């Protein structure tokens, strides 16, 4: 199947309420990973290679040294592979 | 056609487990059938001679002078 | 020939070991089949060389689309590294790469046992270097180890592939062909042996070390690879660089041959020929 | 790959014998009378079952009996089995008619190491 | 020559600082950067000697204008760009030290063949005597002359 | 053959006479035919060669030029169609005309029994290229190029001239069919090592010997492509059939004389092949790869076997052929793009898929692939320039394996990879420039079927 | 096709004689091409032929006579020298075709008799020396411009020899 | 059905070729002999090959 | 891809882009998943101490030590995603990506069908030209007033303006083709 | 502890540099510059390619420079040295001579051989 945005939104949402560090109750898209969620910026690189490993595919670095917001995740990788 | 799964044991068709096993079992049955039929996989059915054993005068070997 | 045919009989086993690409490692499989083919030509024994041009065709074209079906049925994932598990998810193919796995192992009574061991068992009967008769059998023990790297990575272990799952191999474009070669695969050795025309007069008399030598080599070959899959699944040693390297970059051959050439080959031309 | 290397290259030598030439003693080292080895096929014979000229060994008269039941019975390629060992096995006994000649010559060869001490 | 004056072609090697710093401008590049290509009269003239490195390490993921020569529109074009293109040499680090390839390539080569000497030297072979053909070894069918009969070459039992 | 001439001449009333509209159909049209006439020579059913007239003959070394000559004037005013074509109806058809009267003066100097009538003849068509090269010339170095083309055909054209006048006393006719049944023996003078390098050096240099050949890379890079086609199809030939019928005479010395220029050849193709490996100009290439395919046939007029000259009358009908096709698909591009340079213009065959088709065979044409007469003609220089001595296949090896790697290249980074982002878009492709193509292709397969129509005299 | 100047040699076949109960998979299928492939083209080609022999025509040969050669010719009469280096130039290829009917009679010789070739076909190649130790004996050193006259010469710096080692020997 | 299409039509036309055709020309289908064996009758001629002789070796 | 690049790199960036490389090198050491997650968990560990050094100094003598650890402790064959560079499925599906300025060029027959297609098309054509000179203002207006320049381009900033330069992000040739 | 090396070919990584690691203002300030050359240039590819209402070839400049001066600013700057004259005629004539002392002894070999009787040219009937 093709991925749906509302999906691949369910599924990035989804991976974090895995990660310990992430409350999994208040994980929320628009929730800024490190100033809301208060996660390290060291935390942040292991975040995006997850959704790398979900979806399949490599966010260069400095497209994913911003990938901060639990959304930015989730239209970029809308965007990178073609999704309306 | 098949449904995506996430996280999950694929569903398998009856065919696939069933075409699988077959292949397998017969390649099974060829080999145990051979193998009783045609067992000269080990030995061939011809015993290596023991060139340590021939009297010398199979080989003609004169008596020493 | 029959040097060279030896000398890359285990230089492309010995690169198969360490690669991580399943297409590569079926490859690296490809020359290493057709060294031992080189081999038996260069021994003077044609008519086996050409038996086991027959019977490589059927297995090795098996096992490439069978990794052809688990590349598509995955997202195009073509590293074992992220392969796992495909015994449980896709017994078809598996079944069909395991088939093919043996019949690549020459296992006894399939296609490439009928040839296969004829080839073997020539050399250990002839007149040969000693440096080609002793790596064509541990090339041998290798093809059993890569045979085995493929099975226990792509298959035997737990999966590693992304997440989401859409595995379908039913479709009979799919099947269908792989279950045809698969009847040529354990019946095609049986069937060209006993037709062809009595050729070559063989020496079927062995010791019997040497007459079984193709068979324990084979077991071996994947028992000591079977420990060496095992130890890789404790928590110990994550690296580890035993010339693994040379093994891994294709013996070097491609790093350094592939740059010099084409360097000072063109250098020359644009450089000195054409502007000097 | 038997223990004959390791006598010839290792070790010993000078006794192992030289795998070419290995018929170099005269035919009769101390054989009393021996009769040449008998081919039961015509020269023809062969010429007309296109026996490869390798294949015309002294078990060439058990091929032709195999190619024949092969061509007849053709359909069936299982069947021809009673052929193909009589001439594997005449193909044997001369494998070891070979083994034979060649320890024959070994022994002969270590006569003479043996007779050269006696030799001061 | 569609808006191509000779003053934003090439020109002669740059003998005074000024011109240095004015064919910088043509080729846009900084002053400090452009290193002419050494005086030796063999023709490069004032092209910049830009760093020996194939296009190969340049970043992959970037969007490059053109995209397959991985350079961007106005940076001066390298010298040999038609041999570091992607499609032929590389001149990538590799995890291993060139040296350390060079020697262990060819040792593996050396020992090799070496060994295959050892080998020649010392052959395996069974203990089995000569095959033994018959007639004069076949002389009349491998083709031997009818009228000449050979020296007779008799093979005898055991 | 006043056939293939008379008619051809009358082209030149009708381009001139006809309407400015229709002066191009009228003159592709009836050239198309005037091949059609051109085909009867090829009916020799007789090993006695056909002469037609006392000065016009026909024997199977011209036959399948002439043909090739007459072939090509519709296929080159097909070419010139589009640029010319913005030309003021004056310029255009004084062009044709120009056109017109090459393959007049080339079919005549193909088909001419007098040796001297080939002088003049062979020295006339310089005046029609040099127009069509300097007239029309898009390079601001074509004043440059016509002034290299035409001192090096002449410094080497007045020793010839010396030379024919010189046999014409010692001998007392020039009469081609004469001076093959006549005792003309050279005897290893100091001065007759000179005649001989007198006749052949004037042809040596219109076929681009290593020595003299940077006319024909600057030529070809500002001439039309009508006059690059002409150069490289029959224009360069020209040298090569003067090397034929000249040699029939001076036949002792080449035996000796010829080392130089075979050695010269030899290592010339394999540096001319080379340097096409990184030239960045397309029809640059092209150009190289003319002089090193044909740096083969001067080392097989030399060596002087059956099958040498076989070979040579092969590659060169076949060479021409295939060479055109690829200077003529290299003005495709140039048209669209504005730019000669090979780097641009990546990806065509997305964007041009069926010219990528009749590129890969004309790549293919030019390695030797097997089921084209142009392997067929390099096997056999191979085989004699390897009796000559068994070393040549090393030098005759190295260009083999880098003329694959230039061939490959040109289709590699001008017909495939990514697309150019943006050029001036490219409008899709005309029926006339694939036409022009297949009219190119469509007799090579042809005279692949039947090679030895174009076998030679040997 | 003469059977004297390609000859073929007569056939031995051996008979049929089955030992096996099975039906043989090829004679089924030949008793299909011979009814469903063989007959119905066989009716064609007849009716080809049957339209060919109503207005049956014939071709010939064209002999060319004998005509003088060089050795009768004077020097510089370009005429009967033109007449005489393509009496040449013609026998220069019908003793061609000759050697290319060796080089085939042979090739056949070895596929009709393999594993024997090496003796049954020497019927042959003691004759493909016997017409190449000849062929190059008279038109081998030769440019590529052959011409009789160098025939003539090549053959005549030889006929020394036949000359001088015999006078040599003494 | 259509496989008999492009499978016999093909078919009638080689056939055509291979017995009119090469079949007529010389030395354009040759084959080997038939690897006639000891008492085996040739068809042609009438002969019939004398048989081998009668080896006792057995001991299988 | 998208982003433009920094000119300098910090020192965070390249301690934090090792971070990447380095348990991604891990993973291909570590072929199983436990034994992996085991061995990395013990990797940041190290990248955790020595997080607080404040002594640049010492920092950039950790960082330099690492990346040369990391060098000579890497894998030759690494994971690499289809997808990304090197690696396959990078240009695969490129030669299918024709850059929809191509359209263009069509006959009138061809377009005469998907014709709902080109009445979309020309839609979005007229949206291009008609804000060109709004955006090339824009681009100037709110030029640079130094020479310090980077290859970021303004978003829109105003209502109707379309944000610049953005012909070809939008209107890209689609990923995969198929 | 084997170091990297780099060899004119396998260079230096980016990382493993040691000039990168440790630069001086200045250097950072080259840096923030260059990217301005190239966002300038950048800029200027990027609104003129992305221009409705062309037609005309952008002309990529920096590779019109590049192919003149490769083949039409060489000989204006030729200056016959030594270690180019020796040079150019070591390449010119060196193999020119090595082929023919090959070719020469080969074809006299051959002539020998076959003037003397030993050559066998034996059902060669081609040349
Ligand atoms: C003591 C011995 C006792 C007797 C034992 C005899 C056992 C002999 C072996 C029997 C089985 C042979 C067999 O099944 O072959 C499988 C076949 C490939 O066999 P192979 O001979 O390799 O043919 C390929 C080209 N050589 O592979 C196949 O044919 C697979 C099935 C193919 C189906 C083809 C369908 C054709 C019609 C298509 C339209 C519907
Ligand atoms: C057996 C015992 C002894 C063992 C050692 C004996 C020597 C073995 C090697 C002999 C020479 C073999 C040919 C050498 C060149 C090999 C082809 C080659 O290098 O091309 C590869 C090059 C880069 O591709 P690659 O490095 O594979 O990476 C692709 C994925 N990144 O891709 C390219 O396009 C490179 C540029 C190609 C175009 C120009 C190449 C030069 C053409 C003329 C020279 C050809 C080579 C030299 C002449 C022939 C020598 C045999
Ligand atoms: C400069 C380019 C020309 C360099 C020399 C070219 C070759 C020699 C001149 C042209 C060819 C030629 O015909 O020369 C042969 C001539 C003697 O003619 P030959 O037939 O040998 O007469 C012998 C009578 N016992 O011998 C000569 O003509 C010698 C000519 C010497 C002058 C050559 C031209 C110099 C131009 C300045
Ligand atoms: C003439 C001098 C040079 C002039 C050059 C320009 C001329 C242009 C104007 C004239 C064009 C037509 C005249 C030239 C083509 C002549 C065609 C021809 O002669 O066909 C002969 C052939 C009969 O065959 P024939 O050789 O008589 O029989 C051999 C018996 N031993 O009759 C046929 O079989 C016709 C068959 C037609 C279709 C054949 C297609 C076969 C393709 C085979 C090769 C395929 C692969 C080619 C690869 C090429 C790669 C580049
Ligand atoms: C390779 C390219 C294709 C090769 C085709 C080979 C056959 C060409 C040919 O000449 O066929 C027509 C032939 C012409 O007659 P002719 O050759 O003069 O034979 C007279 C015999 N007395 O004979 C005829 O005209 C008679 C009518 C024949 C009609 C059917 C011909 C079918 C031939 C199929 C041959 C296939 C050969 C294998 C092709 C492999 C291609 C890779
Ligand atoms: C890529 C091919 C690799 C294999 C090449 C060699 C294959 C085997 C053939 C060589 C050995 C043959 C031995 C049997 C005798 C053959 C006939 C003969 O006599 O050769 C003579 C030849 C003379 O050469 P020379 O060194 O000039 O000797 C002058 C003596 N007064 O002496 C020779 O034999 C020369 C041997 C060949 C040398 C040229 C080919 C390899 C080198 C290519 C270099 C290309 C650049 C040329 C030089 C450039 C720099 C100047
Ligand atoms: C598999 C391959 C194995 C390779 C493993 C490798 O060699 C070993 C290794 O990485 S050794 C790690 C030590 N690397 C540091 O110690 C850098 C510390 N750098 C800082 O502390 C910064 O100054 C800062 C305060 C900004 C950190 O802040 P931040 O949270 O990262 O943003």
């Amino acid at each position: 199947p093709p991925l749906t945005l509302d999906g691949i939104k369910d599924r990035v949402l989804y991976v974090l309420k895995l990660y310990d560090k992430i409350d999994p109750e208040k994980l929320s898209v628009n929730s800024h990973f490190m100033k809301d969620l208060g996660l390290d910026s060291l935390d942040q690189v292991e975040i995006i290679m997850a959704m790398e490993d979900e979806f399949g595919f490599e966010i260069p670095d400095i497209d994913a040294e911003k990938l901060m917001c639990p959304q930015e995740i989730v239209d970029y990788i809308a965007d990178k592979k073609d999704v309306y | 056609h098949i449904q995506p799964r996430y996280r999950e044991f694929p569903q398998l068709t009856r065919s696939q487990v069933i075409q699988g096993e077959f292949l397998s079992s017969l390649m099974w049955f060829w080999i145990l059938w051979r193998f009783w039929h045609d067992s000269d996989a080990v030995l061939g059915h011809f015993s290596y001679p023991d060139p340590s054993q021939w009297t010398d005068e199979e080989l003609g070997i004169p008596p020493d002078d | 020939m029959l040097c060279l045919g030896a000398l890359t009989t285990l230089f492309t086993a010995i690169c198969a070991l360490t690669q991580n690409d399943i297409k590569k490692i079926i490859a690296f499989s490809t020359s290493s089949q057709l060294g031992l083919m080189m081999v038996t030509l260069g021994m003077n024994q044609p008519h086996l060389a050409f038996l086991h041009i027959c019977t490589h065709a059927f297995f090795k074209a098996m096992l490439f689309m069978c990794s052809g079906s688990i590349i598509h049925s995955l997202a195009d994932e073509q590293d074992i590294r992220k392969m796992g598990n495909i015994t449980k998810i896709m017994p078809f193919t598996s079944s069909c790469l395991v088939i093919g796995s043996l019949a690549l192992t020459g296992m006894p009574f399939l296609t490439g046992f009928y040839s296969k061991d004829l080839i073997i068992e020539a050399i250990n009967t002839c007149n040969t270097n000693a440096w080609a008769l002793l790596i064509t059998l541990i090339a041998t023990s290798m093809t059993a180890m890569y045979s085995m790297r493929i099975i226990y990575f792509v298959t035997m272990t737990k999966p590693r592939f992304p997440p989401l799952i859409s595995i379908n191999e039913n479709d009979p474009d799919l099947m269908n062909p792989i279950k045809r070669l698969a009847f040529g695969s354990i019946f095609a050795g049986f069937v060209i042996s006993y037709n062809i025309p009595p050729t070559s007069i063989p020496v079927l008399t062995m010791p019997w070390f040497l007459k079984t030598t193709a068979l324990i080599i084979s077991v071996l070959g994947f028992l000591i690879a079977l420990e060496l899959n095992n130890l890789t699944m404790k928590l110990s040693m994550n690296k580890a660089n035993p010339y693994s390297s040379f093994s891994t970059l294709l013996g070097f051959f491609p790093s350094i041959i592939h740059r010099i050439t084409p360097m000072k080959s063109l250098n020359l031309s644009l450089k000195t020929s054409l502007t000097l | 790959m038997g223990a004959h290397l390791t006598r010839r290259y290792l070790w010993d030598a000078s006794v192992e014998p030289d795998p070419e030439k290995i018929p170099s003693f005269p035919p009769d080292l101390g054989f009393p009378e021996r009769k040449e080895r008998v081919m039961v096929a015509t020269q023809q014979e062969m010429m007309d079952a296109q026996l490869t000229l390798q294949q015309r060994d002294y078990c060439a008269h058990y091929l032709i009996r195999l190619l024949k039941c092969k061509r007849d019975s053709f359909p069936n390629f299982l069947a021809c089995k009673h052929e193909q060992h009589d001439w594997d096995y005449c193909e044997h006994l001369d494998y070891v008619k070979r083994m034979k000649e060649f320890e024959r010559e070994r022994r002969l060869l270590q006569r003479k190491k043996r007779r050269a001490l006696k030799e001061a | 020559a569609f808006h191509m004056t000779k003053d934003m072609l090439p020109g002669s090697y740059p003998r005074t600082p000024e011109e240095r710093a004015a064919a910088a401008k043509k080729y846009n590049m900084r002053v400090e950067d452009y290193e002419p290509y050494p005086d030796d009269g063999m023709g490069y003239g004032d092209y910049p000697m830009l760093p020996n490195r194939s296009q190969h390490e340049r970043d992959p993921w970037y969007q490059w204008d053109h995209s397959e020569l991985r350079m961007n529109w106005g940076e001066p074009i390298h010298w040999d760009l038609d041999m570091y293109i992607r499609n032929r040499v590389d001149t990538s680090p590799t995890p291993v030290s060139w040296d350390v390839m060079c020697k262990h390539l060819f040792g593996f080569v050396a020992f090799m063949v070496f060994m295959f000497w050892v080998g020649h030297v010392f052959p395996s072979y069974q203990p089995v005597g000569p095959k033994q053909y018959p007639y004069n070894n076949l002389y009349l069918e491998r083709g031997g002359d009818p009228t000449k009969e050979p020296e007779p070459v008799v093979h005898y039992d055991i | 053959m006043l056939k293939i001439i008379l008619p051809s001449l009358m082209l030149l009333p009708l381009t001139w006479l006809s309407s400015p509209k229709k002066t191009w159909t009228n003159v592709t049209s009836y050239s198309f035919l005037i091949s059609l006439t051109s085909l009867t020579l090829l009916w020799q059913t007789d090993e006695n060669y056909k002469n037609f007239s006392n000065m016009f003959s026909s024997d199977p070394l011209s036959t399948p030029l002439i043909i090739l000559t007459a072939w090509l004037l519709p296929l080159m005013l097909m070419a010139s169609q589009n640029h010319l074509k913005k030309d003021n109806n004056v310029l255009q058809k004084l062009y044709i005309s120009m056109l017109i009267s090459l393959q007049i003066l080339l079919i005549m100097t193909f088909s001419a029994t007098e040796l001297i009538m080939f002088y003049i003849l062979f020295e006339a068509t310089l005046i029609p290229t040099l127009i069509i090269i300097t007239r029309w010339g898009n390079q601001t170095e074509r004043l440059n190029a016509g002034i290299y083309f035409l001192f090096y055909t002449l410094i080497g054209s007045i020793p010839l001239l010396i030379a024919l006048i010189l046999i014409q006393n010692h001998v007392g006719t020039l009469n081609l069919m004469i001076l093959s049944f006549t005792t003309h023996t050279l005897d290893a003078s100091w001065s007759n090592n000179l005649l001989w390098l007198a006749c052949m050096m004037a042809f040596l240099i219109k076929m681009p010997l290593y020595g003299v050949h940077l006319w024909l890379p600057k030529a070809h890079v500002e001439a039309p492509i009508a006059g690059s086609m002409i150069l490289a199809a029959i224009l360069l030939k020209l040298g090569s059939y003067g090397m034929i019928r000249i040699s029939i005479i001076l036949d002792p010395l080449t035996k000796y004389m010829a080392y130089p220029f075979i050695l010269l050849s030899l290592w010339g193709m394999i540096m001319t092949s080379s340097i096409c490996l990184r030239q960045t100009d397309l029809k640059s290439l092209i150009a190289y790869s003319s002089v090193s395919h044909m740096a083969l046939v001067i080392a097989s007029i030399m060596i002087q076997t059956p099958w040498s000259f076989m070979g040579a009358t092969m590659l060169m009908i076949a060479h021409g052929l295939t060479s055109s096709l690829l200077f003529c698909l290299a003005n495709s591009n140039y048209e669209r793009i504005h730019s000669r340079t090979m780097i641009m213009a990546r990806g065509l065959q997305m964007v041009f898929p069926l010219m990528a088709t009749w590129w890969l065979m004309a790549s293919l044409a030019n390695l030797a692939l097997p089921p084209s007469i142009n392997l067929m003609g390099e096997l056999f220089i191979t085989m004699s320039l390897f009796s000559w001595s068994n070393f040549t296949i090393i030098l005759m090896g190295i260009n083999i394996i880098i003329t694959g790697m230039y061939s490959m290249y040109m289709i590699i980074t001008t017909q495939r990879g990514k697309l150019t982002n943006h050029m001036i878009n490219l409008q899709p492709s005309h029926t006339r420039e694939l036409t022009l193509m297949a009219l190119h292709m469509i007799p090579l397969i042809l005279l692949t079927t039947s090679p030895k129509l174009i076998t030679g005299l040997t | 096709w003469d059977k004297d100047v390609y000859p073929e040699p007569p056939s031995r076949t051996p008979a049929p004689s089955p030992q096996t109960s099975l039906p043989n998979p090829i004679t089924y299928l030949t008793k299909a091409y011979d009814l469903v492939v063989d007959w119905p083209v066989t009716l064609v080609r007849e009716f080809i032929e049957r339209q060919h022999a109503k207005n049956r025509t014939y071709y010939y040969h064209r002999q060319y006579r004998r005509v003088p050669d060089i050795t009768e010719c004077k020097e510089g009469d370009v005429l009967c020298i033109y007449e005489a280096e393509m009496q040449w130039r013609r026998d220069f290829k019908v003793d061609q075709e000759i050697m290319n009917i060796i080089q085939e009679r042979l090739k056949a010789c070895q596929q009709r008799e393999g594993e024997n070739y090496q003796q049954n076909c020497a019927k042959e190649l003691e004759q493909f020396t016997k017409v190449t130790k000849a062929y190059q004996d008279r038109y081998l050193d030769l440019g590529a411009y052959y011409s009789a006259r160098k025939c003539l010469a090549k053959q005549k710096q030889r006929m020394l020899e036949e000359r001088k080692a015999a006078r040599q020997e003494a | 059905l259509f496989a008999v299409s492009h499978v016999l039509i093909p078919m009638w036309f080689v056939h055509y070729y291979v017995k009119y055709h090469m079949a007529t020309k010389p030395y354009t289908i040759v084959s080997s002999k038939p690897r006639i064996f000891p008492g085996d009758t040739i068809l042609e001629t009438g002969e019939v090959i004398p048989p081998m002789r009668d080896f006792p070796d057995q001991h299988h | 891809a998208f982003c433009a690049p920094p000119a300098y790199l910090t020192h965070q960036q390249k301690v934090l882009r090792l971070y990447k490389r380095a348990l991604r090198h891990l993973e291909s050491w570590c072929i199983h998943r436990d034994k992996y997650r085991y061995f990395a968990c013990l990797m940041r560990a190290r990248f955790e101490e020595h997080k607080n050094e404040k002594d640049m100094m010492r920092a950039t003598q950790l960082l330099r030590e690492a990346e040369e650890e990391f060098w000579q402790n890497q894998h030759p064959q690494p994971y690499i995603f289809p997808d990304s560079p090197g690696g396959t499925s990078f240009e695969r599906y490129e030669c299918y990506k024709v850059p929809e300025w191509c359209l263009d060029y069509w006959h009138p027959s061809e377009k005469a069908m998907y014709p709902d297609y080109f009445s979309k098309r020309e839609q979005w054509k007229k949206l291009r030209m008609e804000s060109w000179d709004r955006e090339v203002k824009q681009l100037q207006e709110e030029t640079s007033p130094d020479g310090i320049m980077t290859e970021a381009l303004p978003p829109a900033r105003r209502e109707g303006d379309l944000p610049p330069l953005w012909w070809h992000i939008v209107t890209r040739p689609r990923e995969r083709p198929t | 502890g084997s170091k990297y090396k780099p060899a004119p070919l396998a260079t230096l990584p980016s990382t493993l540099d040691p000039a990168e690691y440790d630069v001086s203002p200045e250097t950072r300030r080259a840096q923030v510059e260059r990217l301005s050359i190239r966002a300038r240039l950048k800029r200027e590819y990027l609104l003129q390619y992305n221009d409705p209402k062309r037609v005309s070839h952008i002309e990529d400049p920096a590779l019109i420079r590049w192919t003149y001066a490769r083949s039409a600013n060489i000989y204006p700057n030729f200056r016959p040295t030594p270690k180019n004259s020796l040079l150019g005629a070591v390449a010119g004539f060196g193999p020119l001579i090595f082929w023919y002392y090959v070719f020469k002894t080969d074809r006299d070999r051959k002539e020998r051989l076959i003037q003397e009787g030993k050559l066998d040219r034996k059902f060669n009937i081609s040349y």
